[PDB]
Formats: structure tokens, C-alpha cells, sequence
RNA sequence: UAGUCCGGAUUGGAGUCUGCAACUCGACUCCAUGAAGUCGGAAUCGCUAGUAAUCGUGGAUCAGAAUGCCACGGUGAAUAC
RNA sequence: GCCGAGGUGGUGGAAUUGGUAGACACGCUACCUUGAGGUGGUAGUGCCCAAUAGGGCUUACGGGUUCAAGUCCCGUCCUCGGUACCA
RNA sequence: CUUCGU
RNA sequence: UGCCUGGCGGCCGUAGCGCGGUGGUCCCACCUGACCCCAUGCCGAACUCAGAAGUGAAACGCCGUAGCGCCGAUGGUAGUGUGGGGUCUCCCCAUGCGAGAGUAGGGAACUGCCAGGCAU
RNA sequence: UCCUCCUAAAGAGUAACGGAGGAGCACGAAGGUUGGCUAAUCCUGGUCGGACAUCAGGAGGUUAGUGCAAUGGCAUAAGCCAGCUUGACUGCGAGCGUGACGGCGCGAGCAGGUGCGAAAGCAGGUCAUAGUGAUCCGGUGGUUCUGAAUGGAAGGGCCAUC
RNA sequence: CCGACUUACCAACCCGAUGCAAACUGCGAAUACCGGAGAAUGUUAUCACGGGAGACACACGGCGGGUGCUAACGUCCGUC
């Protein structure tokens, strides 16, 4: 209901970024939590995953539901993208809206030299 | 919601004439004065008062003897 | 009152599968979307599926839908 | 407000008490209140739907919505797309300041009010009760009489069936003839 | 064929306009319609005419 | 007579009556009118087979019809040459395979049965046959 | 200056009186109700002075039952070339 | 047999640019004038239901389109007009 | 304009 | 290695509905409040933000059940390429291919990477 | 003359005075892009309100809708709503499909200049297929390309267009 | 105004049992067609360019059909 109507606005841009062959950046948000992986073009493995309930990331701040977990999140993951090095990526914002945490991560990645 | 499109929305002392106040938020713009309320009303308290579905048989024994 | 008909638009499958197709070339002409656009094919404005790349056309039948696709093997 | 406190200590207390409910979350919560107001009369005036607007946007809260119309019927003279009611939905504090209102000082006065209907009952608990006059509210100054123009008020409720949605609404001391 | 035939001028660079269909009976407003001038080589305002 | 009330298309193609029957089994009633071979009825011998059964077995028991024409027949008039169109539809066949059960009875014994069943296939271009219900 | 403190039909309840008897079918009273009606189409009537108009009263018939009929007075015109 | 036109109240006839028909003129009904008819004047009127304001059914018949059909498409019935020639 | 029969 | 949970897929109903039972340490869902970002053609329902008091009610996941959906043989039948034949508006024969439906039966999916909690 | 279906015999094509229907347009938004949403039809409840208007909930799952006939398609919607807009842009174009030809159609990408979007991207009209006529002759505008001794011009050419 | 009591009757939607369809399809062949690879065969049989043509009234037989009357040595297609 709140999830299935989700899926199909990811679902239209999950698509054109397989006949693309990008590199994606998955975001899931929740209300406790932040999420991102960095999911190979193929869609079958992924490179990183960072998170907040990662504990290395958790214990070092406030709540990890807020947009300032996902700043932290985002830092982690373009460090640990640029860890494999990873350069070129592209944003998949998974059919949430843009402006809220999805824009504190992808801003925290596109400071820290993630290039999308 | 959205700024100036809706109607004030104040917070009155409505006065019932059996003595209750009630404080409400309405968009009156003044104090308001009122009869009957959820208390002292014929049908709230169990006053209800049905008429007497015939009183014929007790029309003819108060009429007639 | 008949004796009208139109003139055929030759639609149709142009090349079939584990044909060698060079890039621009027209795979498919067709009016709704009974084939589908899969890897390294493109669809035109009249639901025409052509060849992006070099290769090996194949048909597939992928998605939860069942439905056709068209690919192509970069060859 | 007050009745949502009301609602918080006496009536889940109760609603536990006369049901076996396993859970705080079983029981049957007041979702929203419409008050939808279906004039009609916009198939030729149109100034008489903007004065049906400034009713709702009185005796509701907040500013209503214009409806039109979702097919046309050429038994009714409407087309597709015509500004044939208005309504409003309120939820929160402002459901819960006008269930105050309508359950106090509004009910009493519907002109021979002798008890609304308990059947009313669509089958999943939401309840629906239509005034015939919107003078019943202390928000009309009546020296600005326009029209009749009565509306119909929908609880939309949580509950299940009729008498759960009817044990929540009699919790509240609704009238109930 | 009640949809007339109107060209819109450059409003810089003269050699140039386009050419396109208007309804005079719904829409009688003008047509400004920002397009592409290939002689002054940028987007410029173009203007209706009969 | 029989005939579709509203049918989609007025006028349709010949085809060919190759192959064999789909009503093969006598599944309504107890005994059955059964076609031996092909050919095409015509509303009016349905109909005219019908009442010839009807009034042998003197409407006892059940009688249904397993077949309907909806088939279109058009014809030319006469003094006309070939051409300028399609003809008018003039009457409504249905096509009759071998092994088409078209009519079945029940509610009266087998003697009157197969007298009312030679009764009723007199009236019919095709040849039949008395066919009896059976289990499996 | 409103269908209104106009109008008083209709209807509900409670009665009184005459009368063997008030349902069909009496008159009146009191309370409640508060309809049509804002001077009336083509047409058509009465009236020449204490008259028309307007206001009340009385009588006969009558157990009871007049907005009719027969009488009586109060005020009281306009116009006739 | 083919083409063209029309089928609309009790009647003669209008509305064929899709917006809930019968304009007009008869007839008929009620009233008035008349001794009484005729003419003449006033108010009506397509037919079902409620006592009203109303509500429904109404363009030969059947069905489709359309938000909506007297109007457009189509099938059949009927009435008119033209045509049915060359041997 | 007409005004049913004896 | 063994459970659970979440993210992205592979495959596309043996995989989906139904009926019943179950989960809350985490995870997830509902939830609390909306000072502020943002929001409604009215509405913090949705989107969004700040938070974890309460609950596993709903939703979702997992186990179980055949009432369905679904899959589904072997044999037969229909059709049919080719070469012949007749009692030829249809059929038959030699050979090659051989369904659809139905029946026996199967069946409440399987699984790749990553991450978290738990117990070993 | 053009478009859709059947005849048309599972590639394409295929005739008849064979069976059925349509077009000679519309739209600066009904085009572009971003974000969002998801039907018809029933049942129940509810002021006028009624079989059918608006409201709420359930059933149902695309039986709806597409500017317009039919077919194919469509949920990642191509269907529905809103913001900002003009890519309904200029020069090209590998390679294809389709016609005897005149022709008609699809097109990734490249150069210039844009619009939407945070970005990847998307856009050189519309869900696709109808909405249309060749050449001549002439009209308007731009361009020293030519310009009958020479410098101009008229007239031709070329480009846009009627 | 409630509204009850019964039948010569017509009967939607669902449910099961039956059929039919060129303009119906949740199924679906045999052939045909396109492409790739391999051996044998066939006087290159294939393609392109150039010189010269003729022909563009067809007929019948099998098989798939439209029309006709599953009439015609009928008519119009496909294929041999």
C-alpha cells in the first residue's frame, strides 16, 4: 500500500538505469534508519554497503534516523567507494523523494568525491 | 496547513443558558451565547417523553363513572 | 457500399533470431509494442525496434509479465 | 482536544473492558471526519456553489475543496468536469474540535431533534448522519440567510464491523434513538 | 482547414522565420514562442505574423 | 423458426462442414437423434422435425434441441446476374457433422421414443440414428 | 406596508347546550393551526337622496340549528351635459 | 428491381447547424354574448400519475454512436416522384 | 346569417 | 556453519489467492509530535521532518492446510508435408511430424551477492 | 485518393460491383520534461438527491481511458493531475525497411544553441498507423551567386515560403 | 401509505452441464519463410552491369478459399 506504491516509482527509473549499464547508488530510508549500497551495472553483486546499523557508523552518532545519519552515511560510503574506487556512479533515489535524507546522503557523497 | 486561505481559528467561551461553559476553537470571531448543550437537552438526560399511544380507555374511566 | 481497403505496411519480424545485424538496422516494424526493446536495441517513434550495436539478434521472453523482448549479443 | 483526551483514558479503557482486545492497537480509533455539502444547483448559477464554499469554510475550519463531476449524466444536466459540490476532510485536532462542537452544542439543535439513527451503519463501521439545515451551527449570523443548504457528516472509524464502530461512537454518549 | 497559416519572424537577424498552424477562433493571442534563429546563431523571441 | 436475435454480423462466408461432431454423447436426456452424416439444416426442418416428435410423443416428457442454425445463408434473387454484391439472407443453417447428437428426449419410454424418432428424422435431409444414454 | 399584529379557511384537542339520541349530520365556546387571497379576463349588475354605500339591532319558522327572508334605525355621498 | 424525398398531436403542416418538439392555423373543452344555435370575444389543450410545483412517456418500428438523437449511421415496413432502355 | 315537424 | 530480518536481483503462477497459527532483543511495520525543510488542488491521510512511550491489532515475513488458480504425462483422437486411391462438395491408404482438451499425477516455489541481530 | 480489420491459406505480399467501418482534421497545449496518482461497474450508509450528480467504505482488477474508425499496444503506464517550459530547434547522419520509379518511413550518433531535472538522462511534436497531391507558371521575403560594352538595375538562380 | 397472500407467465447476474464463430483467443501444429554451420551434387545453376527483346486477352487439373445454388467447360485470388 505505502510500500507497493513505492516500488513502481523506483521501478520506472530502476529500469532505465539497467539499459543504461550504470553503476547505481541504491538509498532505502526508513524511520529508524538510513541505507545505501553501490550495486554493480549488472544488478547482481554489490561493491559497499554502509549504513546506519552498521555499528561503526551508529556509535558515533546522535540518532541514526535523521538527516544527519544520513550525512554520515553518505561520507562512509563515497570513502569507502573511493576505498574500492569507484568513481563514476549514478543516483538511484529508490522512489523516495529527493529533498529530505535522500539529499543529505547524496549531498554528503557528491562532497566527498563521488561523481554523479 | 497553508497560511491564508483558511479562516481564523479563535478560541471562544460559548456560555449554556443552564450553566455550563465550554471553551471551543470556531471561527465565529466573538464570544457566543447558547441555549441548550449536550447537557440539559429533553433527549440527553432521558426526558425523551413519548405521548400516551392512547389514553382512550383512561379518557372513558376519567370522562364517565 | 465496400471496396475500400488500404495498402499493406509490409510489418513483421525483418530479422529473426541468430541474424548478424549491423547497427541501425531495422529488426522489427510493428504497431503496438507485441516485441519489446531489450539490450543494445532501440525503439523508434513508430514502435519500430532497431539495432544499436553489432551482433546476434535474440528473442527472449523476460519480465513478471511474460512478455518478448529483443536483444541483441554484441558480436 | 478535550475529547481526545476523553477518547485516551475512558473510552480505550472501556473498549477493553466490553471486547476482549489483545492489543492497545485493536481498538477501534476515530480515522477523519468529511462533511461533504453536494449543491447541485451549480448546472446554471455558479455564485450560488461560492456562497455553499464560505458555508462549509464556517462551519468546518478550513477552506473547503470544489468537486466536480467524475462522469457526466445527461439525465441531471452535469458534463464531464463540473463544479457540483464541495467538501472538506478534517483529521487531528480539528476532527476532534469539531466532534466536540457537533456532539455538544450543534445536536441539540436540529429542530425536533428526537435521536439520529443507529442503523446508519455502512457494514465497516463508518458512520454517516446528513442535517437538513445549516443553521443547526452557531457560525450562522442569520441575518445573512441565503438558502436551506443542509450538508451530510461521515465518521470514517478504525472498527471492523457495525458494533464496534457503535461501541466507540455510544462510548462518546452519541445520541443513538 | 479553419486553422490558419502563420509564420513567425526572428526578432533579430531578419532572414529567417518559421512557418506553423493557429486556431483564430479559440486562441486570437498572439504567438511568441522562444525558437532557434540559425543566421544570429541563439535562441531569440520570434513573433506572430499573417 | 430458430435463429440469433442480434447477431454480430449479418452476412458470412461458406467455409466447409470437414470434420466430426463436438455433441457426440447424449448428456441432457435419455435417448438422442443422432446424425450419421454431414450436411446443414435449415431452420424450418428443425422446426418442422420438432413438431413432428412433439406430436408423436404427444408432449410427455422433455424434449431439447442440441443445436441452433446461427449461420447465415444468403441467396440471389432469380433474373439477377452474378455480381454487384452479396445476396439478401434468406434463411439461417446449422452445420451438422457426423456423430452430432441433435436431439434428445426423456420422460417417456423407448417404444414411443424410437417411433417418435423415426417420426421426427423423416423429416431431415441427413441420416441419423436411435443412440441411448450411457454411463462413462 | 409586510402576505405582515391583514385574512380567518382547514384541522387537532377540551367543552357547553338543546334534544330519547349530535357518527352520518347541530350551533357555540376556548386553546393550538394559519390555506387561498395583494382589488380580480371576456363580460355584466344595482342605484337619482335620506338613495347608493357602510354599521349594528329585532322578528317569523324554531326543542336546537341563518351568511337566507322580512322589518328597523346610525352615519351618509357622487352624478345627470 | 434501382435512385431521390417523406413517415412528427384528433387534422393540415413547421422544427434535419445534434441541446429535454409540436411554431402557426384548424379542431375540441370551459366561460362569455345570444331567447337558442352560427359567427364573435376570453382562458385552455400531446398523453399517464399525485390535489399542487411536479415526475414519467412522446417523432413508423429495431439497434447503435454520442454527455445527450426529431436531427447522425444502419436494417426492415409504408407512402410519394423519377427510371426500368438497345435488340 | 338562421330559428326542426304537426 | 545454523536460524531470523532488511536491500538489490535471477526466474516469472509447481511461484498466486484462500483458510489457520505464529514474530518483536534487533530489523521492519503501525506509532508520537509536527518549532523548522517540505507538504495538501481542503486535509501532516499521502509526501516530508523531529523522535521511540506503546503494539504486533493491520501490513509484511515464516510455518501448515488442496477449496481453487497453476503445472501436467503415457496412450488415443483431430490436423497435416509428401506419394497413391475412391463411392470426391468428403474421406481413405503407405510413410514423416503430431496437437488442443481431458485423465493419472505433481504442487502452498527454488535461489546469487551484501548488511544487521541471535545462537553455536 | 488515403487509414483499420477479415477474405489472406501462422514471413511479406495477394483479387472481386467480396464482408464491415472511417479520413480530407485537431492541439502552444492535448507538445517537452520533472514529481505524483491509478480505472469501469456493483453493494451499503448518508440533506435536498431520485435508476443515475457529491461524500465515505467494501467488492472488482483494467470489464475503464486514449481528441476522432478499427487493429495492435499501454501500469515502468502511451491513461490522470500539477510546476517550469518551447526540442513542434538549425546543419547533418552510419545503417536499414519499403516501392518499377517519383517517392515514403525508421534512425543511434556528430556540431551549434537550448528546456526540464540534484543527477544519470530525456526531448529535432503528439500511443502508432489516415488528416493529402508531382511538375509548370507566378507571388512575398532574404542572399552582389549571375547580371548580354562597362557601373547599376530588371530578369534568372539559390534558400525560406504561398 | 404501510403492504401482505399466490400464479397460464418473461426472466438478469452467478453456478454447473451443452454447442457455434472470417471480422472471438487464456491454447496451437504440419508446412512454408528467414538466418547459421557441414558433406555430396549440379557444365555458375547465383549476383551485378551492358546490347536486343518479346509479353502485360490466358486455359484447365489437384489442394486452400471469396462469390454463385459447396450450380456451370462460371467468376476472382494463392500455390503447384
Amino acid at each position: 500500500d505505502k510500500k507497493s506504491a513505492r516500488i513502481r516509482r523506483a521501478t520506472r527509473a530502476r529500469r532505465k538505469l539497467q539499459e543504461l549499464g550504470a553503476t547505481r547508488l541504491v538509498v532505502h530510508r526508513t524511520p529508524r534508519h538510513i541505507y545505501a549500497q553501490v550495486i554493480a551495472p549488472n544488478g547482481s553483486e554489490v561493491l559497499v554497503a554502509a549504513s546506519t546499523v552498521e555499528k561503526a557508523i551508529a556509535e558515533q552518532l546522535k540518532y541514526t534516523g535523521n538527516k544527519d545519519a544520513a550525512a554520515a552515511v553518505g561520507k562512509a560510503v563515497a570513502e569507502r567507494a573511493l576505498e574500492k574506487g569507484i568513481k563514476d556512479v549514478s543516483f538511484d533515489r529508490s522512489g523516495f523523494q529527493y529533498h529530505g535524507r535522500v539529499q543529505a546522503l547524496a549531498d554528503a557523497a557528491r562532497e566527498a568525491g563521488l561523481q554523479f | 496547513m497553508k497560511k491564508d486561505i483558511h479562516p481564523k481559528y479563535e478560541e471562544i467561551t460559548a456560555s449554556c443558558s443552564c450553566g455550563n461553559v465550554m471553551k471551543i476553537r470556531s471561527t465565529v470571531g466573538h464570544d457566543l451565547n447558547l441555549d441548550v448543550c449536550s447537557k440539559c437537552h429533553p433527549f440527553f438526560t432521558g426526558k425523551q417523553r413519548d405521548v400516551a399511544t392512547g389514553g382512550r380507555v383512561d379518557r372513558f374511566n376519567k370522562r364517565f363513572n | 457500399r465496400n471496396g475500400r481497403d488500404s495498402e499493406a505496411k509490409r510489418l513483421g519480424v525483418k530479422r529473426f533470431g541468430g541474424e548478424s545485424v549491423l547497427a541501425g538496422s531495422i529488426i522489427v516494424r510493428q504497431r503496438g509494442t507485441k516485441f519489446h526493446a531489450g539490450a543494445n536495441v532501440g525503439c523508434g517513434r513508430d514502435h519500430t525496434l532497431f539495432a544499436k550495436a553489432d551482433g546476434k539478434v535474440k528473442f527472449e521472453v523476460k519480465g513478471p509479465k511474460n512478455r518478448k523482448f529483443i536483444s541483441i549479443e554484441a558480436e | 482536544a478535550k475529547l481526545h483526551d476523553y477518547y485516551k483514558d475512558e473510552v480505550v479503557k472501556k473498549l477493553m473492558t466490553e471486547f476482549n482486545y489483545n492489543s492497545v492497537m485493536q481498538v477501534p480509533r476515530v480515522e477523519k471526519i468529511t462533511l461533504n455539502m453536494g449543491v447541485g444547483e451549480a448546472i446554471a448559477d455558479k455564485k450560488l456553489l461560492d456562497n455553499a464554499a464560505a458555508d462549509l469554510a464556517a462551519i468546518s475550519g478550513q477552506k473547503p475543496l470544489i468537486t466536480k463531476a467524475r462522469k457526466s449524466v445527461a439525465g441531471f444536466k452535469i458534463r464531464q468536469g463540473y463544479p457540483i459540490g464541495c467538501k472538506v476532510t478534517l483529521r487531528g485536532e480539528r476532527m476532534w474540535e469539531f466532534f466536540e462542537r457537533l456532539i455538544t452544542i450543534a445536536v441539540p439543535r436540529i429542530r425536533d431533534f428526537r435521536g439520529l439513527s443507529a442503523k446508519s451503519f455502512d457494514g465497516r463501521g463508518n458512520y454517516s448522519m446528513g442535517v437538513r439545515e445549516q443553521i443547526i451551527f452557531p457560525e450562522i449570523d442569520y441575518d445573512k440567510v441565503d438558502r436551506v443548504r443542509g450538508l451530510d457528516i461521515t465518521i470514517t472509524t478504525t472498527a471492523k464491523s457495525d458494533e464496534e464502530g457503535r461501541a466507540l461512537l455510544a462510548a462518546f454518549d452519541f445520541p443513538f434513538r | 482547414g479553419i486553422r490558419e497559416k502563420i509564420k513567425l519572424v526572428s526578432s533579430a537577424g531578419t532572414g529567417h522565420f518559421y512557418t506553423t498552424t493557429k486556431n483564430k477562433r479559440t486562441k486570437p493571442e498572439k504567438l511568441e514562442l522562444k525558437k532557434f534563429d540559425p543566421v544570429v546563431r541563439q535562441h531569440v523571441i520570434y513573433k506572430e505574423a499573417k | 423458426m430458430l435463429q440469433p436475435k442480434r447477431t454480430k454480423f449479418r452476412k458470412m462466408h461458406k467455409g466447409r462442414n470437414r470434420g466430426l461432431a463436438q455433441g457426440t454423447d447424449v448428456s441432457f436426456g435419455s435417448f438422442g437423434l443422432k446424425a450419421v452424416g454431414r450436411g446443414r439444416l435449415t431452420a424450418r426442418q428443425i422446426e418442422a422435425a420438432r413438431r413432428a416428435m412433439t406430436r408423436a410423443v404427444k408432449r410427455q416428457g422433455k424434449i431439447w434441441i442440441r443445436v441452433f442454425p446461427d449461420k447465415p445463408i444468403t441467396e440471389k434473387p432469380l433474373a439477377v446476374r452474378m455480381g454487384k454484391g452479396k445476396g439478401n439472407v434468406e434463411y439461417w443453417v446449422a452445420l451438422i457433422q457426423p456423430g452430432k447428437v441433435l436431439y434428445e428426449m426423456d420422460g417417456v419410454p423407448e417404444e414411443l421414443a424410437r417411433e417418435a424418432f423415426k417420426l421426427a428424422a423423416a423429416k431431415l435431409p441427413i441420416k441419423t440414428t436411435f443412440v441411448t444414454k450411457t454411463v462413462m
